[PDB]
């Protein structure tokens, strides 16, 4: 489904894709990084 | 029936919180009644419109 | 080469001249004022 | 009390002393006045610096960060009273607060 | 009522939305408006204009 | 009913044409009251008989606010740092003149010090408004530290 | 070495047995034996400071100074790191004026401070709030230097834990306090925690 849409896209549009699959394997979240205080964004959302 | 916003004196802030809205009715989702007679001021879940 | 350049720059005379003006400015406007106090008379003598 | 943090201070810059002193045998004096004509810089980078930080002195140990600040403090968190006068509650510790009241 | 409105001004509560109200005596003259009423009083009197 | 407005200039010439505008700005809005009298020191060398030279011959005489400029013959390894922490320390404001270095910038140190030139950042405000006009998206920064 | 100890008029206003500290012989352990001179400075000024210090280096050479007074004035601090820049004196602070931390040092600048950081004070009371179930409160900061980043820290560990604290508002409280704008924005304290944060007059 999203390989369609987004064939639709960027035929509608004017882009290049080079698609690539996550590497983690989780959708993201928010979590605080281990032995340390801070926080940060893992998972897909990752990448972002 | 609504009042003007009169300017306070000369030179003080300009309002930021008061904005007009626009609205339309419809039947399940805006629903314009008459006024209570007792407590004529509108009903406690209600809002006055003009 | 693009370069830039401040058109007065080593022209201390008008900023001199600028300068007292808006001194003078700011000392009319202040000495009319409610409470007022003269400067220490000098480095040694006070801590305030 | 302020015999204990003049104590320390003496022992912070006497070890500090001696480590520059154990690293090599040069212990710059003084530069030759501080006003006057003299305009060239004296010190190679400032004589005697690195070796002022992370130092002990035999327990307690106070390592000055960067910044000029410390990194082990001794806060503590006081109150006023009826009395008008700030007694003490609690304390601050390696990471804990163990208050009193 | 002049000196408190001015006292007032001198004060948070003379903005935009401080709505004052004041009976016929405080706005007695008409024609001798002082300078520290607002621009924004409610005062009911006995009618001039017509009648 | 007297004020003074002391300064830390070049040369002389420049002491004579501070005189000379404060005569005339004596001139504008006299009307009694002020009198705005003024006073003169030229930069020296070193830092401590710089310090010790400010305090007393300005500071002697109560003034209101000190006026400072750049050295005219050295580099700017005479910054006007002295003057500044010295009228600081009362918070009496100094106003400079030509320094650009953007250590003065901040108000974390010096609380009191307002300059009437831009330091150095206005040059990138201008880049960027530039930026537009010549019509470029894609940029790099390449700066030191 | 010829350190150089200098205090004035505080709680210990023994002066003649403050000769004690490394008087005697205490823990005579450490190589290189050094000279301890004392002094006794009841008023503090930049002139004053300045001369005090000169007159200490060209007598006595010392190696590194200690020093410590009684005022309230915050800047005492940057005349003593101005000092030590131009002079290559290991100076510095125990207590007073000469400890209290507001900004940082020029890297050249071999002035410490027996004190601790804002961000130390802010975790020491953002813990002692914890403590005492009173998560919810409002900032009260004015233009003193160093504000920025005491709001910032709070607002950051307030967003970064997991207790569930309530900021209110933060307010940026200015000019002088006798104004309409300082007591319309002062009103709108409705919380029971407040964390002032000025200098003593203010």
């Amino acid at each position: 489904f999203c390989i369609d849409l987004l064939i639709k896209l960027a035929r509608t549009m004017n882009f290049t894709y080079e698609v690539h699959l996550v590497a983690d394997g989780k959708f993201g979240t928010q979590e605080r990084v281990n032995n340390s205080n801070k926080k940060e964004w893992n998972g897909m959302m990752g990448e972002l | 029936a609504v009042w003007p916003r009169y300017k306070s004196f000369s030179d003080c802030e300009p309002d930021d919180n008061h904005l007009s809205i626009v609205t339309l009715e419809e039947a399940p989702f805006v629903i314009v009644e008459d006024i209570d007679p007792l407590t004529e001021t509108c009903v406690r879940n209600t809002v006055p419109c003009r | 080469i693009l370069g830039l350049q401040l058109i007065n720059g080593k022209n201390e005379s008008a900023h001199i001249s600028d300068a007292v003006g808006v001194v003078a400015q700011a000392v009319h406007e202040l000495l009319e004022k409610e409470n007022i106090t003269d400067p220490p008379r000098g480095c040694v003598g006070n801590t305030n | 009390s302020l015999e204990a943090r003049v104590r320390d201070g003496i022992g912070i810059l006497t070890t500090a002393a001696s480590s520059m002193l154990e690293k090599f045998s040069y212990i710059p004096e003084a530069k030759a006045s501080c006003y006057g004509q003299m305009e060239r810089p004296e010190v190679p980078m400032h004589t005697l610096h690195p070796f002022m930080v992370n130092v002990t002195w035999d327990g307690k140990d106070l390592s000055f960060t960067e910044e000029g600040y410390q990194v082990h403090p001794r806060l503590v968190v006081i109150v006023l009273n009826k009395d008008r006068e700030w007694e003490k509650v609690g304390k601050w510790e390696n990471h804990t607060l163990s208050l009193r009241h | 009522a002049v000196l408190i409105l001015s006292e007032a001004r001198s004060l948070g509560l003379t903005g935009y939305d401080f709505f004052w109200i004041v009976p016929s005596l405080v706005s007695g003259n008409t024609e001798l408006i002082p300078k520290e009423f607002p621009s924004g009083l409610i005062s009911v009197s006995y009618d001039d204009w017509d009648y | 009913k007297i004020v003074n407005i002391g300064a830390v200039l070049s040369t002389r010439k420049h002491e004579q044409m501070f005189r000379e505008a404060v005569n005339q700005a004596n001139k504008r809005h006299g009307s009694w009251k002020i009198q705005l009298n003024a006073t003169s020191v030229t930069h020296k060398p070193n830092a401590i008989q710089m310090a010790l030279s400010v305090c007393e011959d300005l500071i002697s005489s109560q003034v209101y606010a000190i006026l400072v400029s750049h050295p005219p013959t050295p580099n700017d390894h005479f910054t006007p740092t002295p003057v500044s922490y010295t009228a600081g320390f009362y918070r009496i404001p100094v106003l400079g003149l030509t320094t650009r270095m953007s250590i003065y910038s901040d108000k974390s140190i010096h609380l009191s010090f307002l300059r009437t030139v831009p330091p150095y950042s206005h040059q990138s405000s201008v880049w960027f408004e530039m930026m537009r006009v010549y019509s470029w998206n894609h940029i790099i920064l390449l700066v030191s530290d | 070495l010829n350190i150089a100890v200098m205090l004035g008029h505080s709680h210990d206003v023994t002066e003649r047995e403050l000769r004690t500290l490394w008087g005697p012989e205490q823990a005579a352990g450490l190589p290189l034996d050094v000279n301890v001179v004392a002094l006794l400075m009841n008023r503090t000024d930049p002139k004053s400071l300045i001369t005090h210090v000169c007159d200490l280096m060209s007598g006595a050479r010392i190696h590194g100074l200690v020093f410590g007074d009684d005022t309230d004035q915050e800047a005492v601090a940057q005349m003593l790191d101005f000092i030590s820049s131009h002079t290559f004196v290991p100076i510095l602070g125990i207590h007073g004026g000469a400890s209290m931390i507001m900004a940082d040092k020029d890297p050249t600048s071999t002035f410490f401070q027996f004190g601790a950081s804002i961000q130390q004070q802010a975790t020491v009371m953002l813990k002692i709030m914890q403590d005492y179930d009173w998560h919810v409160f409002s900032l009260v900061t004015t233009i003193f230097p160093g504000y920025r980043e005491f709001i910032s820290f709070v607002k950051t560990t307030v967003d970064n834990s997991f207790v569930g604290w309530d900021m209110q508002n933060v307010i940026t409280l200015d000019t002088s306090f006798e104004d309409a704008k300082t007591q319309v924005q002062l009103k709108k304290i409705h919380s029971s925690v407040i964390l002032l944060y000025c200098s003593k007059d203010e």
